[PDB]
């Protein structure tokens, strides 16, 4: 009773694998068969392409490219800019006729 | 049945899409400099956008003259469209096409 | 009964992927310039996020400037793209392949 | 009770798909052909720009 | 060769993310430019300060 009831439904396990193993490749080899029309039509479309169509296309990935490329800067948080000379100067006028 | 379907539902949209490249490719055919200068002059603010906005996240600037120097605005307002300059000049040396309406090639 | 049986299915979804990737090699025969173009297009940006995203994760940035320098936001900015820049170049020392529209070669 | 049911509505979800992937191919033609006439009528335009 | 291309290009952003993964523990980045010496001007008095 153990034997022949382990069998059966191990029968089942593999019957399911199967079954779900065929119906899969199938799936498979379906989508591979549309994916590759697109890449063709794609191509038999970009063989075509003029300047100002390769441009567009740059044109269309340089703001894609700078925003990645600028995201850090949101961490900047202090910015000194020294300028027109090469020396410590610091020049201040005004007296303390009261400060202790 | 739904990845069979599936196959089908890519084919349909692969073929449309196929299509509006085939006539868009043929509409870049008439893009003189007349009209490609449009398509720079579009594309220009919006990468200062993506490189000027996260660098306004900047908490404080302070800026010091002295001597010969300018003032400082330059210098801070000149970093944001060199790196939008430098941009183009950089991508063109991974592929050879021109961000550059002519004027040198 | 299942080892049996799972190694169907292993040989069912080999013979399926191995005519996915026939078919994808006889497409990709047409790629003429014009569309190898949009491979590059398409993954530079991509290969930006996974070096500047975590770069992003830093909690403080400080920039200063002295006489004759640039302010500083270009150095930071440009070592992202040069990471970008480095790495196809990188890889072609441990195989030949090309990550550059021809150009040079 | 349970397989024919469950194949019946599969086959539904199946045609829902099918339905829609045509539906939306007319649509991405249709507008496709749209906007070629914008690149086209505005590049014809902006050649004669002095 | 455009076929070869693309699984390099698959494979970019792959390495590209294992290998930048360590900058998110970046914590403080400081960069000091246009000159090489310890220039510290500041300008402005203390009229009331101790």
């Amino acid at each position: 009773g153990e034997k022949v009831k382990q069998v059966l439904l191990a029968q089942a396990e593999a019957e399911k694998i199967r079954k779900i193993g065929e119906a899969e490749a199938a799936v498979i080899e379906a989508m591979g068969k549309a994916e590759a029309e697109r890449m063709k039509l794609k191509a038999e479309a970009y063989q075509k392409y003029g300047d100002a169509a390769k441009m567009a296309l740059v044109l269309e990935a340089l703001p894609q490219i700078a925003a990645k490329i600028a995201a850090p800067l949101t961490k900047v948080d202090e910015i000194v800019v020294l300028s027109g000379d090469n020396s410590k100067v610091t020049s201040e006028v005004n007296r303390l006729l009261a400060e202790l | 049945m739904r990845g069979e379907a599936e196959a089908f539902a890519i084919g349909a949209r692969a073929r449309a899409e196929a299509e509006q490249m085939a006539k868009k490719a043929e509409a870049f055919q008439l893009y003189q400099e007349a009209a490609q200068l449009d398509m720079l002059l579009e594309k220009l603010p919006q990468v200062a956008e993506e490189i000027s906005g996260p660098l306004t996240s900047a908490n404080k600037i302070t800026l010091v003259s002295s001597g010969s120097g300018t003032m400082g605005a330059a210098k801070v307002t000149g970093e944001v469209l060199d790196i939008l300059t430098r941009l183009p000049e950089s991508v063109e040396r991974l592929t050879g096409v021109s961000i550059s309406q002519v004027n040198h090639k």
